[PDB]
């Protein structure tokens, strides 16, 4: 597991070298806009529930015959067992924001994900669908105007998407 | 590897859930403290090399054997002056990493992990670098916070040392 | 799955071993209510999707609320309704497999295994389906072992979503 | 694990749709011959062990190589290791006859069993000679006139003839 | 197998380490003992074959009816009898490997290691082993370290066999 | 796990016969020289430290890269982890030269270590050069003319040869 920070430290220490000016000034950004960071984390572990039955909702309603007598995702079983696994991606984006590195979710989620899913016969495109969606809310909760300070809290939000659109093509 | 950040999200990870309020401070009071971390950091980048060729002949006055006795793991010959001063260096460069990462990670799992197995396995000794060590605490003189920063780490390596 | 055959052979092979004498007439009394259990889902078979339009009428009496209020996870909409009929299908489907199984095998993996950690977080309540559920315990009007087969797995799943 | 009507069920459920009449009707002629389907069941588990000893007995009786000083199943150890596995084959083809099902025959046992008599060394080809000795037993036991009420259990024979043929195939 | 040297080697293989000064005096007096081993294997290399037929009638003597009842697994007819000096024989080569590895590996492995759990499936009696196994300890006639090796593991294949 | 006379009794009953005249002579030879053989097994034991920490100190003399910042072998934590990789080595040959045979360090050790290190990123012609040099010294060590009786321990230094260099070879 590496964060932001560790991270750099580790590309330094490759290379046996303390940590140039330019690359602490790197990091000193990051810190700059931690609050807004932070703000991110904490819109999303709020309406968790509410991103990941949404986006089971929609992916249900866009594919119809996955979650039907036949499909793959059938069964009460198989039913809390999607739900279950999109809240896990979620998890790990949110674990990412935080860490403001992808290591966490690579390794603990994303790893065998993709073998995983294939060993059970899940669509993965489906999956990949379901994260597609539950990005669009993402964006919009995490980046609402009302009950925050005004400003641009930008550069985060492109981050958030390349979390979950990395961990969208690591299964599809 | 340890910090703060990663530390917090591993005890989230295995409650299987997400951040509680009590880690969203420790993570939020993180970021507070980050500032001073990072411009102790940027005083050993700068004349920390120095420091390294200073405690190395502090070390020497300390124990004179190491620059007179034989040549099997000694700093006798001017070859192994060279790895004196590069072992020291190797300490402060290590140490500057916990103040940019903001925890003992770095000098837990480069210098602490497999420290004595080590040392006592082929003839050096701990009392060499923690006197060399000792010195540069008195001697970087850095401000306030930035001074608190250095020294956590510069004590911590000093008592896995010991 | 679960079935007093499959059961008597699992409970044996723990033991490393072939069939006792007090498992040997498990699996021979098995076949002697054997055909009570195929007439029973005889019965889901024809008059099956009937009872779930019928059923889905009646929750709709227990609850107005069902049929009137927004469009998230309601019967409000005509498309809602029709998915409530398939709901309740999937019950009856699922009932008359314990019937010719002769166990809650089904019912234990397709219906009641992950039974509340989908149901309460998708907004749907068990009050709305046992009540429906019911209904058709009363109004299938089946015979005498025929109906106590259709019982025994009715009520189950009552127990279950309770 | 799956039985002769847990099978038809997960069948039926896969296309979303009861049990037709043509399928109560075929698993009611299963219970119909229950009584023949369990003496079968019955007489295996007695004659359990001559069945095994006898298909141990031809077969070494036929290979002397493979029980002798340098063949695989030499020693105390791997001779009463040959016994048991006969045994275990029978176990199942008998598990399977009560179920109805080849189920628990091939996950229990036939799984991976091709792989490991290889990567053991056993002949494969003497295993399965082990298993169609051990099957003309059976067929001549389990269908005795004597003990029993006259009738025909013709299609009980012509199944358990499957479930042992269906084992010497999954070695060899 | 099992040896001392073997032996020796696992028990401190375990430690992590090398051999103790109390294993070391384990390994260093079997090969003290090692020329009596060697010569008693020497004495079944060639009068081995010769106690196979002497202790196959022997046991005929003494049970009669292993010679004269049916034919499933006795030594009535003479096929039946040429297994009987086999498995004599087994027993006598394998207990002359004891004296040559110093230690009841061989026996551990060959013929006790599942011993019962075949004899006592095919219809075999442990008995009629014994007995023409106790005829080669007494007529065997070695001499003092020769006779004392080759009884220590002909009579340890008498305690297991009972 | 096989040991100088286990193996040629596992050979003897490969073809159900006992141990040839020719054989019992040639362990006989073995043991008439076990004292010389100890004597070996003695010396690396008492002389284990030292000879893999000046092997360790050779092969970073030679090869300073892999002990430096960018090399595999950096940190404490590596640094440490190849010393004691050396000395288990040692302590496998030792144990072979004990039992006469090469059976203990081929599965306890060799087994799959080839594909360790590979799998970690190590050299492998680097723990080779250790193995090498870590040779050299327990030659001149076991072989010292004092404190010994005077003779000639020849056959246990080429073979004492045989087990370092089979070493080495299985991992580069
Ligand atoms: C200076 C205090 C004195 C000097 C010390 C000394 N050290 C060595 C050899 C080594 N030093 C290290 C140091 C590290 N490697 C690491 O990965 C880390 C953690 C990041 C550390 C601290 C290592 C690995 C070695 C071994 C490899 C090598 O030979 O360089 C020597 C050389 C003597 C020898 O080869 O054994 C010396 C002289 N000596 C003194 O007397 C000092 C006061
Ligand atoms: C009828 C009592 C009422 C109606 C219920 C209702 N349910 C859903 C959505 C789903 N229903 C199921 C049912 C199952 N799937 C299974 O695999 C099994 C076990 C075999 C069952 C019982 C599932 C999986 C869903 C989710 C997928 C889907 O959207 O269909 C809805 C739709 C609302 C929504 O999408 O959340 C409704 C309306 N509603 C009422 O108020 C009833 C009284
Ligand atoms: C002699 C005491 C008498 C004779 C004994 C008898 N044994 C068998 C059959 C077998 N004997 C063995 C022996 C071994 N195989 C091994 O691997 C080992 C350990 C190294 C031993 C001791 C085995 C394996 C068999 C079974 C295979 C075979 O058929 O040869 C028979 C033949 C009868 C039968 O086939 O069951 C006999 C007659 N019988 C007596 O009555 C004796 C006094
Ligand atoms: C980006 C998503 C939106 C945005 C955010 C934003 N956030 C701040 C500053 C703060 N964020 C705080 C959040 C926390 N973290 C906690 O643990 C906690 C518990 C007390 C809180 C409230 C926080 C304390 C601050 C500072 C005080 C404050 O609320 O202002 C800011 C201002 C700039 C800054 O970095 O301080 C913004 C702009 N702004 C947007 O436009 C997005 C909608
Ligand atoms: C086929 C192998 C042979 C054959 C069998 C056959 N079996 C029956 C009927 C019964 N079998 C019973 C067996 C059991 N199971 C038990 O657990 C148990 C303990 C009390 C018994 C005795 C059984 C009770 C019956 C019914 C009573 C009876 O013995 O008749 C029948 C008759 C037809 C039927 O299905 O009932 C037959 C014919 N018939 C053959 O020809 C084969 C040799
Ligand atoms: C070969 C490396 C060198 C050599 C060795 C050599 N060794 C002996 C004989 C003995 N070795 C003994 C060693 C042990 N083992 C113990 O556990 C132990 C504790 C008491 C000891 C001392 C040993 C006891 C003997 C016998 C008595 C003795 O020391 O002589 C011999 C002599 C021939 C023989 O096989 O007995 C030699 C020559 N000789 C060399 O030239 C090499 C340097
Ligand atoms: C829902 C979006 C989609 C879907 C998912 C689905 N998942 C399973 C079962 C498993 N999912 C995983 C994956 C993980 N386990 C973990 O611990 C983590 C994070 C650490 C992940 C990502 C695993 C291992 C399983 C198997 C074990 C288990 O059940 O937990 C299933 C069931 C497959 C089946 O056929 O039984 C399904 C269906 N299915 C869909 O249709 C959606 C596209
Ligand atoms: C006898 C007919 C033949 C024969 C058999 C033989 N088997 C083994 C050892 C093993 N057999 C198995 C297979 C199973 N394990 C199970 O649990 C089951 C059912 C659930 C099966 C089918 C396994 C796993 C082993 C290895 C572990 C063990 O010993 O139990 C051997 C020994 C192989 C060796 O060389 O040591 C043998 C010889 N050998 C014959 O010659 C007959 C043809
Ligand atoms: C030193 C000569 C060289 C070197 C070695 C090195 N080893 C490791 C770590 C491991 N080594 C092993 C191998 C064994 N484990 C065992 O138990 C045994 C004997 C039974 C052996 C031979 C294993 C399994 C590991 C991994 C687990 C562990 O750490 O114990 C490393 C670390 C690799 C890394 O990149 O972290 C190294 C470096 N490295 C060198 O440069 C020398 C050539």
């Amino acid at each position: 597991m590496l964060d932001a920070f560790s991270r750099v430290v580790e590309q330094a220490d490759k290379k046996g070298a303390y940590l140039s000016n330019d690359e602490i000034n790197a990091l000193q950004a990051i810190v700059a806009d931690s609050n807004k960071r932070l703000d991110v984390v904490n819109r999303l572990t709020s309406n968790a529930s509410s991103i990941v039955a949404n986006a089971y909702r929609a992916l249900v309603a866009e594919r119809p015959q996955v979650f039907n007598p036949g499909g793959p995702c059938f069964h009460h079983r198989n039913q809390a067992a999607c739900i279950r696994d999109l809240g896990f991606i979620l998890r790990y984006v949110t674990y990412s924001v935080l860490a403001g590195d992808t290591s966490v979710m690579d390794d603990r989620c994303l790893n065998g994900l993709r073998e995983t899913y294939q060993a059970l016969g899940t669509p993965g495109d489906a999956v990949a669908s379901g994260i597609k969606k539950m990005k669009e809310a993402a964006l919009k909760i995490a980046n609402d105007p009302n009950g925050i300070t005004k400003g641009d809290c930008s550069q985060l939000m492109s981050e958030l998407a390349s979390y979950f659109d990395r961990a969208a093509a690591a299964v599809a | 590897m340890k910090t703060p950040l990663t530390e917090a999200i591993a005890a989230a990870d295995l409650r299987g859930s997400y951040l509680s309020n009590t880690e969203l401070q420790a993570v939020f009071g993180r970021f507070n403290r980050a500032r001073a971390g990072l411009e102790a950091a940027r005083a050993f980048a700068n004349n920390g090399k120095k420091w390294a060729e200073a405690a190395a002949n502090h070390v020497y006055q300390k124990f004179p054997y190491t620059t007179q006795m034989q040549g099997p793991q000694y700093a006798s010959t001017p070859e192994g002056k060279a790895k004196c001063v590069r072992d020291i260096d190797h300490y402060l460069r290590t140490i500057s990493y916990c103040c940019v990462v903001g925890g003992t990670g770095p000098l837990d799992d480069y210098v602490v992990a497999g420290l004595k197995e080590f040392n006592s396995a082929l003839g050096l000794s701990p009392s060499w670098y923690i006197a060399a060590l000792e010195f540069v605490r008195d001697n970087h003189g850095l401000t306030g916070d930035v001074a608190g920063e250095a020294n956590t780490y510069i004590n911590y390596a000093i008592n896995a040392l010991s």
